[PDB]
């Protein structure tokens, strides 16, 4: 009673149809090719680059295909700050899997002023401390030399350097620190040039302290020696980020936890296995796995049109043909012969025919779903709050695209529906016409499809109608003679 | 171009019990008549038993020798179709292939996966074997290894000794 | 359960003309019939299903027939590649039940010294289908006497 | 009376099918872009030009396939309508060659 | 040569009227991003896959 | 799925004008043979006309009783057809359904709204009626509604007396 829609009707039952579209999901965070995920739990992606107190397990994380994300990471940036140009960091990590949290500037160099870190918001358990791969210059001996670090890119790669500034919200408390005002941050590269003055200004009241720090992000590309400068105010990194590797990651803003898996997808509800070309699972799917398309079924009706007939039978041994409807009793094929013969009534399919036309609806399938070969990566992007157009955009584009897709598949199967059911049909007069045309006149035609012979068949002259080789002058006199009586 | 995999096979005592799996790659338009058949290095190659879809119930078909022996049975879940071995037997040694027919009927069993071998091997009783120690099993090790290899580059030289026909013939055109 | 078996058991013949594999039947299997090459050393292939239609892919020399329960395969130009087990298998009883298999070789003409005229292909033929049933035997000596150790191992982590 | 009903229950259930699969962004509303923006300002025109462009072909091209879906369908139909009624005539009709 | 004509006026208006309903954005040149962009320039990108 | 609404039936005089109309909702493949069918509470259901679509022209066929009092006629603009009422008798007073066609061809009046009531009740002439100023007329409201309610309670009584069959059916199965 599998039912499908096609173009014509509605709810039409076919014989044989085979759903293609993946509605179902394990429902668990599982690690993508063998390569793991990068379990984060409670730590916000700034959290991890500075390395909160609140999570210490990510100090050299190993590999990751995919990454994971609460929505409100509570445990990310435990001191009251921003973070400029977050959104492109984000995206950046998107098509990053492996750091390595190289030393670049370490404590040692810092030698003219105190490296000790405080913050009361930020507290170890009541003790006072800083993000470890981020450096707290203060005053050291009353005083504030010039801090002047440098660096020469050595590794190979592009390094993800990362560093700050303090915006005090007291000038008392500006000066405590740093012994100077009308303070100044540069920091410059071959492309990148930024020169940072913070301001101490009243600030609103968070985790009890007024001013923040802002975070800035940079790439030193080729052998580009990065120079900070600075009187003050400055948050070095003593850790650069190399990136040990390109690739193709994602953010999944999921609740879950990571769980024991081989998948080739990954989604935020849950994983996808399947062989099926569509899912309406989630759009925001990571790595090897099917489109999306908004629709809740895709039935493909690979069968026939299922119509019972009325089933009056044991009278004459005989069957009626295939326009009252189709045989029940017919199990061999899909296509084929009712033989009441004197030597004992049967069904027989035609294998070679009914053969041909399952080659056709495969292959059907297959085409479309070769066809069908778009963008992999579909990973959600985040935007900032003042760029709302923008999201918009990426929304609407999604969106329509998704909408699009879904079109192309619904109508496809719709029209290929309709393109089956009646080719099926058409293969059915397809084969009475040539049994037809191949018993020219020696044939009453019993006018419900069937055939009731003039000269007396036996199994073998019928086994020869069946496979095409009928031989008609061989009856031709004989059925002559009956005929014209 | 579906390709079946299989996995599970080894070397099992007797009576004990095995998970045979075959899963499928590729589109397939139905994997109704998934079929379990194993070949004896005999080369009699006798069919198992039968598992089908959600269609007309997840039914079964065990050959008469095999009618309470082996379990088949999908978890469709994730596309594979299991096997279960139990009380196991010396003649249940064979490779074992996975098998299906292509269309909606069954015509031909015509995708064949790269066959798992499953190998019981008598003469593994306990009632005079276990009362050695380790070191009369270590010595009858050190025994029937060399012997072991010394055999087999025999057969492999008398292998060559019927193979020089191509080296011959590579230079005879 | 029905009686089916290759007639013509496993024999050896040269190339190049017509050979004849028949399969029985006790009861009227009407024409659901399947015929399998099998190379040693690999899955077993498709050549005919419903005893006379050819498989996907198609080697012109091959062809069936019958009906009832007498069904028949002609091979009717054989070369070396087509060396192999041959198998009848029937889909219409419940139990589908297979045929005895039919071995196909040469008269020991395998030797140059019989192929002297024969073409070139037949040679990189065999070195692709020489070497993986050669490692097939090499591991099935390598798998019995494993299971010879498995008991030395039985016994050792018994006590 | 009953085959037209059919035609025409058809007609209408392709038309309605084809409806109800369109269902797209419903506030398509005109965003605007600072004079600096103006490579954003383009890429917004070209992906909403182009999802135009593409619907007018989803749309153009459907109906100009229905049109010959539905033209030969109703062809099609007389033939059966024909062949149903020759074959409930065995013998009994001079097939009169033009229809009757 | 009646219905081969018109099979193949048949077959020249089928393209011809595919070709028609063809009409799409002409100059598609390749926009710029800078490195700080780099979020826009994958939507670019992405789109014009699409 | 096409909601047939309609409105503009009422309270009207004998004589006056009434703006019937009926629109159509959903998407209809046509709506050719738009028609106005009227029941009077006597359920002698009566056919009243037509109106057709831009193809054949705004052509009308009305009933011979209605042949110029009624006239039916569509403002295509906002796909709803109006239906003026001149002349009006107290045998207008009916149910006024708006129905259609579904095919190209009359088959089956198979769209029907849910009907507006118009309702042309006698006895409002003015030979004698206009005499009394307010205080007469304050009266015999003050006196015609009471008997108003006691009698419709009386009907909802009774009504429910040949109704408690569902109230005694309920917890005897
Ligand atoms: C420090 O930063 C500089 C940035 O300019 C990195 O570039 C290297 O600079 C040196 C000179 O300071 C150059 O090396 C030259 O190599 C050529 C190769 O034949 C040689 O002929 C010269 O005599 C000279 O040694 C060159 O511009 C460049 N070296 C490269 C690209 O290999 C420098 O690598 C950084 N130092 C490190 C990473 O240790
Ligand atoms: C189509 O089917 C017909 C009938 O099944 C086959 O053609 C020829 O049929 C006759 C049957 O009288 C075969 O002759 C003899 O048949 C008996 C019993 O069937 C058998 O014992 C003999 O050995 C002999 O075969 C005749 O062989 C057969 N022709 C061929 C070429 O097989 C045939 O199966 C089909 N013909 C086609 C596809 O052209
Ligand atoms: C689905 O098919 C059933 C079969 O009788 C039918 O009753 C029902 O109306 C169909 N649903 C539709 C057409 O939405
Ligand atoms: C995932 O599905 C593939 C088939 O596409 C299968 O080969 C693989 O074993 C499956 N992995 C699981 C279920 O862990």
């Amino acid at each position: 009673t599998e039912k499908v829609d096609t173009i014509c009707e509605r709810n039409v039952t076919v014989t044989h149809a085979k759903d293609i579209l993946e509605k179902t999901h394990n429902g668990k965070l599982c690690k993508l090719n063998g390569i793991p995920p990068l379990e984060l739990g409670d730590c916000s992606i700034a959290g991890w680059l500075l390395g909160n107190p609140k999570c210490d397990r990510l100090l050299s994380v190993p590999e990751w295909s995919y990454i994971m994300e609460k929505e409100n990471p509570r445990d990310g940036l435990c001191f009251p700050g921003s973070f400029s140009d977050y959104e492109e960091l984000k995206h950046l990590l998107s098509s990053v899997k492996h750091f390595e949290k190289v030393k670049i500037l370490p404590k040692d160099r810092w030698t003219q002023h105190t490296t000790t870190g405080g913050s009361r918001a930020c507290a170890v358990s009541g003790n006072p401390s800083f993000f470890r791969n981020m450096v707290w210059l203060t005053e050291k001996g009353s005083n504030y030399p010039v801090a002047k670090g440098s660096y020469n890119n050595t590794s190979g790669e592009q390094m993800l350097i990362i560093w700050g500034v303090h915006h005090p919200n007291d000038e008392t408390e500006q000066r405590t620190l740093y012994q100077n005002v009308g303070t100044y941050v540069s920091v410059s590269t071959s492309t990148l040039n930024k020169r940072s003055t913070p301001e101490t200004a009243t600030r609103p009241k968070v985790n009890g302290q007024g001013g923040r720090m802002e975070f800035f992000w940079t790439l030193l590309d080729m052998w580009d020696t990065i120079n900070f400068e600075s009187t003050g105010n400055l948050i070095a990194p003593e850790y650069g980020f190399k990136i040990s590797k390109r690739g193709s990651s994602g953010i999944i803003k999921t609740e879950g936890t990571l769980e024991n898996c081989e998948t080739k997808c990954q989604t935020p509800l849950g994983a996808i296995n399947t062989t099926l070309p569509f899912h309406n699972v989630h759009p925001l799917t990571i790595g090897e796995c099917p489109k999306y398309v908004k629709s809740e079924k895709l039935v493909l009706a690979t069968g026939l049109r299922n119509v019972p007939q009325i089933e009056s039978r044991g009278l004459f041994g005989a069957i009626a043909g295939f326009i009252e409807g189709g045989w029940q009793g017919m199990v061999d094929g899909w296509y084929g012969y009712h033989h009441s013969n004197d030597q004992g009534s049967g069904y027989a399919a035609d294998k070679e025919s009914t053969q041909k036309a399952f080659d056709c609806i495969t292959n059907k399938v297959n085409s479309v779903i070769e066809k069908i070969n778009t963008q992999f990566e579909a990973v959600g992007k985040e935007f900032g709050n003042l760029e709302k157009r923008l999201e918009n955009l990426n929304k609407k584009m999604e969106d329509g695209f998704i909408d699009v897709w879904t079109y192309n598949a619904e109508l496809l199967v719709l029209m290929e529906n309709e393109r089956t059911l009646d080719f099926h049909d058409s293969n059915v007069k397809n084969l009475y016409s040539k049994v037809r045309m191949q018993l020219r006149d020696n044939v009453k035609e019993l006018g419900n499809g069937c055939f009731e012979f003039y000269h007396k068949c036996d199994d073998e002259c019928m086994n020869s109608v069946k496979n095409g080789t009928y031989d008609y002058p061989k009856y031709e006199e004989e059925s002559k003679l009956n005929r014209n009586e | 171009e579906v390709k079946l995999v299989e996995s599970g096979g080894g070397l099992v005592q007797p009576g004990g019990s095995l998970r045979l799996s075959c899963g499928t790659s590729g589109f397939t338009l139905t994997d109704d008549y998934m079929t379990w058949v194993r070949q004896p290095p005999g080369k009699a190659l006798e069919w198992l038993g039968f598992i089908r879809d959600r269609a007309n119930g997840y039914t079964t078909e065990y050959s008469a020798s095999v009618k309470g022996r082996f379990t088949i049975s999908r978890d469709n879940s994730q596309s594979i179709v299991y096997l279960q071995m139990n009380t196991l037997r010396v003649e249940d040694s064979a490779t074992y292939y996975c098998a299906r027919p292509k269309g909606y009927f069954p015509y031909a069993m015509d995708y064949w996966g790269q066959g798992t071998s499953v190998i019981v091997c008598s003469g593994s009783d306990y009632e005079f074997l276990k009362s050695w120690t380790v070191e009369d099993l270590q010595k009858r090790l050190l025994a029937l290894d060399p012997m072991m290899e010394q055999e087999i580059e025999e057969i492999r030289q008398k292998y060559q000794s019927k193979r020089q026909p191509i080296l011959d013939a590579i230079e005879a055109k | 359960d029905i009686q089916m078996t290759q007639s013509p058991a496993s024999l050896s013949v040269s190339v190049g003309e017509t050979v004849t594999i028949t399969c029985r039947a006790s009861e009227n299997i009407y024409s659901n019939l399947a015929w399998y090459q099998q190379k040693q050393g690999k899955s077993p292939q498709l050549l005919v299903y419903a005893a006379t239609n050819l498989a996907d892919g198609v080697p012109s020399r091959f062809s069936g027939s019958g009906s009832g329960t007498q069904y028949s395969l002609k091979i009717n130009s054989l070369q070396s590649e087509d060396f192999g087990s041959y198998y009848c298998q029937h889909f219409w009883g419940t139990p589908w039940t297979f045929g005895g298999g039919t071995k196909l070789e040469i008269k020991a003409g395998s030797d140059y010294e019989f192929l002297k005229s024969w073409t070139v292909e037949d040679l990189q033929k065999r070195l692709l289908a020489l070497d993986p049933m050669m490692e097939q035997e090499i591991e099935e000596i390598r798998q019995k006497y494993q299971c010879k150790r498995q008991p030395i191992l039985d016994a050792i982590e018994a006590k």
